[PDB]
């Protein structure tokens, strides 16, 4: 009483009911490096300009 | 200082829009109005320098150099136009544009609040001067006389450029107003020794120093009259102004690094005066006399006492007027005998009496006849160097003896004796030439009535 499957059936993606817990960190990675602080705050004008030797603006 | 920088630039449309007969007259008139306007810089105070802006200021040192600079431009225009009578009109306007551009560079050279703007303007004054010399010169070797004058003022100012940016990163500023209050004493080290050399050698070349004076009698001889006037009166004095600004940052290493330079200057003011005794060329004699007089200014800045700075700035202003009048008198004879040989034209007082009186006055100011400001500067430098060391009075009085000798020898050789028989193109003195001599000499005699305006920041 076995039935040979149709074409395209054995390549279907099935769902599996498992009882083992999910691997929370399967790459066994350490903690990520902390990212650099972003930019924030209103962009004020440059204090006294270019400050390049004498150029006052 | 913008009220002087803008009309100097307005002299460019005033010289490129005038009629073909009006370009000398308009530029002369409006540069005389600018020179009249320049007297507003005498708003000087006993404690606080006249500080205009973040870019420009004028204490009592830069103020007489500015008034001399803005006064010298009409005098150069009156002096240079007779030998440009056979000149093209557009080349004539380019000549006046180089003079106006040089004035524009100088009037914001001396008012440089910040030192790298002083460096840019200090090295930018060369290019109009170089164009005037190597384009309206006389002889074959005007290219060599302009080559070394570009070479020495860049090979000497290449350590000056490196040293100023080194202070920009260390002290954080090159504002001289800030650097009066944040100056650190410069300790004894070899690094600070080459720091002192980098700060001082460019201005030593510009004065000139003895041994480094080889560019100057060549460059004056290959120059026209406007180039000779501005070199004798302003462009040597750039080096004295720069040393008086730059020795603030160089203490106390100057008090033992000045000894070879003071010995060079003290022996060179003897040697160049003896060369002035042994000259055949009149313009070279005035050139070596200028080296002899600027050697005292180098000594007075290196000993850095108050009498020495007062005498050095008085001597710079006085020598500017005197040497400019001497080069103009040399031109007034080169426009008649067409050669610079001093023994060629003799006995000129029999022919040009009033011009001989102007020669007499210029030579008496050149030997520091009291109470002229030549004598005020000479005497104060001699007082301060007597305070430095009591045995310097031998070289000082010996230089004053030889100075009297070559000034009166120049006077006698051109103006006295039996005249040359085979010269007959000696025209009478023009009204232009006598006006030029009087505009040199009459302010130089009026400044003896009130010499306090030419005695610098520490009067
Ligand atoms: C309500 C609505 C309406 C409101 C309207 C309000 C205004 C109404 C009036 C309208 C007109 C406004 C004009 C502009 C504002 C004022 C500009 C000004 O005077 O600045 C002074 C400016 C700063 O002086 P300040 O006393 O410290 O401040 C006064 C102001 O507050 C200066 O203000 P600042 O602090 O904000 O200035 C910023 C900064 C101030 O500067 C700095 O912080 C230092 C940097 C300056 C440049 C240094 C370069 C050095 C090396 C290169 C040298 C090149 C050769 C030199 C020139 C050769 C001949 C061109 O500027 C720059 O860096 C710009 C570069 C310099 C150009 C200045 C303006 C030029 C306009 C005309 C161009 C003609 C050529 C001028 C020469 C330019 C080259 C020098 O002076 C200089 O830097 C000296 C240089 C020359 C001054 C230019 C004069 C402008 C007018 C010229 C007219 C005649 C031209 C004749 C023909 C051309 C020559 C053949
Ligand atoms: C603020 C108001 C001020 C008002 C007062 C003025 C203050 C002084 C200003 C300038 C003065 C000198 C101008 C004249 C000499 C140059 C021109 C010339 O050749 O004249 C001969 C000529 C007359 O001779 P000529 O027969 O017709 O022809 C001449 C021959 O061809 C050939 O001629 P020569 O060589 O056979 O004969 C010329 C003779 C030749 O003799 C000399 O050169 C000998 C002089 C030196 C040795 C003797 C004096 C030594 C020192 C003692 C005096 C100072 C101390 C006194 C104080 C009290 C005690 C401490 O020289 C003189 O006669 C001039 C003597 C007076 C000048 C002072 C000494 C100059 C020497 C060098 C500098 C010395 C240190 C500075 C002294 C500064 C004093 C203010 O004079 C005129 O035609 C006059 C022209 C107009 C002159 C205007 C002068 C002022 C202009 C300033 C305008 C803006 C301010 C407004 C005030 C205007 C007031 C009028
Ligand atoms: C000599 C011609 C160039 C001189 C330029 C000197 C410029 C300057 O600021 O010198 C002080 C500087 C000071 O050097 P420094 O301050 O960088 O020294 C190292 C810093 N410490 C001491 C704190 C560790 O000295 C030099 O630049 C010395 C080298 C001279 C320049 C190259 C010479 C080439 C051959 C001639």
């Amino acid at each position: 009483g076995w039935v040979r499957p149709d074409l395209g059936e054995l390549s279907k993606v099935t769902k599996v009911k498992t009882d083992r817990p999910l691997p929370e960190n399967p790459y066994h990675s350490r903690a990520r490096p902390e990212p650099n602080p972003e930019v924030e705050g209103d962009l004020k004008p440059a204090r006294h300009g270019s400050r390049l030797f004498f150029w006052t603006m | 200082m913008l009220k002087y920088i803008i009309p100097t630039m307005m002299l460019m449309p005033l010289t490129w829009l005038s009629k073909n007969s009006m370009i000398w007259i308009n530029t002369t008139l409006h540069s005389l109005l600018i020179s009249l306007t320049s007297l507003l810089l005498l708003n000087q105070f006993g404690d606080n320098s006249l500080n205009f802006s973040l870019t420009f200021f004028s204490d009592s040192l830069s103020t007489p150099l500015l008034i001399l600079t803005m006064w010298l431009l009409p005098l150069m225009l009156m002096a240079s136009q007779h030998h440009l009578s056979k000149e093209n009109l557009a080349r004539k306007k380019l000549f006046i544009s180089m003079l106006i551009l040089l004035q524009l560079f100088l009037i914001m050279t001396f008012t440089a609040t910040e030192l790298i703007f002083f460096y840019i303007m200090f090295e930018a004054t060369l290019v109009p001067t170089l164009i005037i010399i190597t384009r309206w010169g006389n002889q074959t070797e005007r290219l060599n006389a302009g080559l070394y004058f570009l070479f020495y003022t860049l090979a000497g100012s290449l350590p000056l450029l490196v040293a100023l940016i080194y202070i920009q990163n260390t002290m954080g500023s090159l504002n001289f107003l800030i650097l009066q209050y944040w100056v650190q004493p410069m300790p004894n080290s070899w690094s600070n020794t080459f720091m002192w050399l980098a700060c001082m050698m460019a201005f030593m070349v510009k004065m000139p120093l003895y041994g480094l004076h080889l560019w100057l009698p060549k460059a004056h001889v290959e120059a026209p009259i406007a180039g000779s006037m501005v070199l004798a009166a302003i462009l040597l004095k750039l080096g004295g102004y720069g040393m008086m600004r730059i020795t603030l940052l160089l203490n106390p290493i100057t008090d033992f690094m000045a000894y070879p330079f003071i010995m060079l200057s003290l022996w060179g003011m003897i040697m160049t005066s003896s060369i002035c005794l042994r000259q055949t060329d009149l313009k070279s004699l005035i050139a070596y006399s200028s080296v002899s007089h600027m050697a005292l200014v180098i000594v007075a800045i290196l000993i850095q006492t108050p009498w020495s700075y007062m005498g050095a700035t008085a001597l710079m202003i006085a020598h500017g007027l005197t040497s400019s009048m001497l080069f103009c008198l040399a031109n007034s004879n080169y426009e008649r005998v067409h050669s610079r040989t001093m023994i060629l034209a003799r006995g000129l007082q029999t022919l040009l009496p009033l011009m001989a009186a102007w020669w007499l006055l210029a030579s008496l100011t050149n030997l520091a006849l009291p109470p002229s400001i030549n004598l005020i500067g000479e005497l104060f430098v001699v007082m301060s160097t007597f305070s430095w060391s009591n045995i310097t009075i031998i070289l000082m009085g010996l230089n004053m003896v030889i100075t009297a000798l070559y000034s009166l020898y120049m006077l006698i050789t051109t103006q006295r004796g039996k005249h040359t028989h085979h010269i007959n193109n000696i025209l009478p003195s023009f009204t232009r030439e006598n006006a030029l001599m009087s505009l040199h000499m009459l302010p130089l005699l009026l400044l003896s009535l009130n010499p306090k305006i030419i005695l610098g920041p520490l009067y």
